[PDB]
């Protein structure tokens, strides 16, 4: 499965195994998962931008 | 189990009179006025508050394929089939500045919520990122084998995305002057893109199937299926329903958190005798989601409201 | 023609009106007999009144 | 196919694995995998082909033909368990 | 890159160097967050949709009244998708061809 | 540095019209064929040319009715591009100032 | 008793009678002037 990383490999690939074909369980209600990080993340990201 | 009691969505009002098919649609942040890009080469402005119009904008060399409303300044970003993407100043009743660098027609445009920049989906396949207020640009986004259908960006982690005709939805990380990831989920060209108010998962759609992907890290969300047709647009509202407009005229409302859509809407908006296959090219949800602006190739913008009924069936 | 004209009072330019260019200030402003002249134009229309023909 | 006709065939088989890591398309992956397994690497080619076919989606004619070729190869013992797993993945009357 | 900067051209001169922030008189983001615009638009459309309101010479003729009582047959305001004739190109071609 | 206006804006509108028509034409059939879609741009293109430009319906026997209806829709949109613009040309001729010969008598001949 | 010479009918009544409760609004005349382009009179 690591053969798909041949060539340039740094950070974002996120396709190797086929386990990502079907999603995980179903839609659920969670604050960190289903919404977003805190406002300080958008503030520091906006300042970095 | 189809929870959260999806309410039925119905019509509100009918509008017509445009000289050509409506390519794009946009609304003011305070719901004061509306605007629509049209095939007639003149930028349309319609104030819908009473069912009225707004103003007739002119000077676009070709049909406007997109428009945007800046929150900070009264300048509506303009994009059209003329390959000239020009943000317009409306303060003087005349434009702001004309952006440059697009090699071909601009299929889309977007505005960053925090930083000042101009995003564009250019049929050259080039998605233009522009440092804007300075008259500057920012960076050129490439890598799509075919033309970029859609563009989306946010002030969160580098979520940037451009829907591409090449069947691989593009993901750009702009912060580094870079990209993000290649999305192979869509089996065909994705002409639809949406950003849900949940903000956790980026939404997209294609005629083959609709692809919803939970981001930032490269994770996905779900595969929306059951509507087979060319997908003109996808719009996610705050109530949990996302209307999907099609070129065939079938708008399918979406229950999302339930795992499947909230409605299959088949209706005839057909104008007088000229009809052919023209469907609804674009649609927009209101601020309070009390109505839905319907822009169709028949030059009829029809808002959609509900009758406040119980209903709530299942399947 | 007044009974055939569906309005109690308001009368637009109707059939014949807006004579300006050459006698700009020497033309007529308006009169009740001018509305009677428009009703006379309707009396010329209905006076001819072909079923199917190209008319005035 | 042009690289397969060469006398090396090592870079052609490794290129076939590179196509397996590339878009499988469920056509050239099973067909090219059957060509490589038919060329050489019986136990290995059927192992990687069974792991790949058991990874992304099941099959019908490719799965039944793969279990038939793996059964007629040497023994049907492993092909019986593989047939029970493939049949259990997509049950049906056929 | 660190290259491809040599000469300039027109239309590239410094322009709009100072942007314009949203004034509190036009659009305030906090006022939009606290906005009543749902009920404000329901009441606006409630008012607008609430009130909308607004004799031998004659005998010697060989014919009689022919066209009478026909007015609304031609729609005053009609938006037609067909651009061939409709209302517009009917009078447009009528004035440009005779 | 494109879109020179004059008569060049129409060529970019026809090329861009044939651009999205190729993507939607490729999205019309779920599988179909690859090279078969390229030749359809000639039949639909010229069929719309002689279709709208002439009085012939340009009906193709055994045609892909969804693709012929989409190309007929967008073809009628192209006719509208030559309709309202021609109405503006007649307004720019009589009322407006005349420009040269070619464009003038051209649009007059289209009308 | 049949139709009109110059007027007659070409696909009429379709959009007007389509929606039973639908109200169509088409303004081809003015739709506000260019004096005030929805700006802020901060003068």
């Amino acid at each position: 499965d690591a053969i798909a990383r041949q060539g340039q490999s740094k950070d974002k690939v996120i396709y190797s195994k086929y386990t990502d074909l079907v999603p995980k369980e179903v839609m659920n209600a969670d604050d960190p998962d289903l919404q977003r990080p805190d406002e300080e993340a958008i503030k520091e990201i906006t300042e970095k931008t | 189990p189809k929870p959260q009691w999806h309410p039925p969505w119905k019509l509100y009002r009918v509008i017509s009179g445009h000289l050509g098919w409506v390519r794009c649609i946009a609304v003011e942040p305070g719901n004061q006025w509306f605007v629509t890009g049209s095939a007639d080469r003149t930028i349309k402005i319609w104030d819908l508050a009473s069912g009225k119009l707004k103003l007739s904008l002119t000077g676009h060399i070709s049909t406007v394929r997109g428009v945007i409303v800046s929150t900070r300044s009264p300048y509506l970003f303009s994009c059209g089939e003329d390959k000239q993407v020009k943000c317009w100043d409306l303060e003087y009743n005349k434009v702001i500045r004309h952006y440059h660098g697009h090699l071909s027609a601009v299929y889309g445009l977007d505005l960053h919520p925090t930083i000042d920049v101009l995003v564009t989906c250019s049929r050259d396949s080039t998605a233009r990122i522009w440092d804007v207020r300075t008259k500057a640009s920012v960076h050129t986004l490439s890598g799509h084998t075919n033309a970029v259908a859609t563009v989306r960006c946010q002030a969160a982690e580098p979520q940037i995305i451009t829907g591409s005709h090449d069947t691989t939805i593009r993901l750009w990380d702009l912060v580094a002057g870079k990209t993000r990831v290649t999305l192979t989920n869509h089996k065909k060209s994705v002409r639809a893109v949406v950003l849900h108010p949940r903000h956790y998962t980026f939404a997209s759609g294609s005629p083959d199937n609709i692809k919803q992907w939970k981001f930032p890290d490269g994770s996905f969300i779900q595969n929306l299926s059951g509507h087979n047709a060319i997908i003109n647009t996808l719009t996610v509202n705050s109530d949990g329903v996302l209307v999907s407009g099609a070129d065939n005229g079938t708008m399918h409302l979406w229950d999302w958190r339930t795992g499947y859509n909230f409605q299959r809407v088949h209706a005839a908006a057909v104008q007088p005798g000229s009809l052919d296959e023209s469907g609804i090219f674009a649609c927009a949800f209101d601020q309070s989601e009390s109505r839905l602006l319907t822009a169709e190739a028949d030059k009829t913008i029809k808002v959609y409201r509900e009758d406040d009924d119980t209903a709530t069936e299942e399947t | 023609y007044l009974t055939e004209h569906p309005d109690p009072n308001n009368e637009n330019i109707v059939g014949y009106n807006n004579k300006k260019c050459w006698p700009r200030d020497a033309r007529m402003r308006l009169m009740k007999h001018d509305v009677n002249l428009g009703r006379a134009v309707f009396w010329d229309i209905k006076n001819r009144l072909p079923r199917s023909v190209t008319t005035v | 196919e042009m690289e397969m006709k060469n006398r090396q065939v090592n870079h052609a088989r490794n290129i076939w694995d590179r196509a397996i890591t590339t878009l499988p398309r469920v056509n050239q992956f099973w067909y090219k995998y059957t060509y490589m397994e038919e060329m050489l690497g019986n136990v290995a080619g059927a192992r990687q082909v069974f792991e790949r076919w058991m990874e992304w989606q099941p099959e019908e004619q490719a799965w039944h033909s793969y279990i038939n070729f793996e059964l007629r190869y040497k023994e049907v013992d492993r092909a019986r368990t593989i047939y029970e797993r493939f049949v259990l993945v997509h049950p049906d009357v056929k | 890159l660190s290259q491809l900067s040599k000469q300039y051209s027109s239309r590239d001169l410094p322009s709009h160097t100072k942007i314009k922030y949203r004034q509190t008189t036009q659009d305030a983001p906090e006022e939009v967050r606290n906005r009543d615009f749902r009920r404000e638009l329901e009441e606006r459309e409630r008012a607008a949709a609430r009130e909308k309101n607004r004799r031998r010479w004659d005998d010697d003729v060989v014919f009689k009244n022919c066209a009478k009582g026909v007015d609304d047959q031609k729609k005053d305001k009609r938006f037609v998708n067909d651009t061939l004739r409709s209302e517009f190109h009917k009078k447009f071609m009528e004035k440009y061809i005779k | 540095a494109k879109t020179v206006t004059k008569q060049r804006v129409e060529s970019h509108f026809d090329l861009e019209l044939r651009a999205a028509v190729m993507h939607d034409i490729l999205d019309m059939m779920p599988e179909g064929i690859k090279q078969n879609k390229a030749r359809t741009i000639l039949q639909h293109l010229s069929e719309a040319w002689r279709c709208w430009k002439a009085n012939i319906p340009w009906k193709v026997p055994g045609l892909p009715t969804p693709i012929e209806n989409m190309i007929l829709r967008y073809v009628k949109a192209k006719a509208d591009w030559w309709t309202n613009t021609a109405h503006y040309n007649r307004e720019r001729i009589r009322r407006g100032a005349t420009v040269d010969k070619t464009v003038c008598k051209k649009n007059l001949g289209r009308l | 008793e049949v139709v009109l010479h110059e007027d007659k009918k070409y696909y009429p009544t379709a959009e007007e009678v389509y929606g039973p409760e639908v109200e169509t609004i088409v303004q081809e005349e003015d739709t506000q002037p260019l004096t005030e382009p929805i700006i802020k009179p901060v003068k």
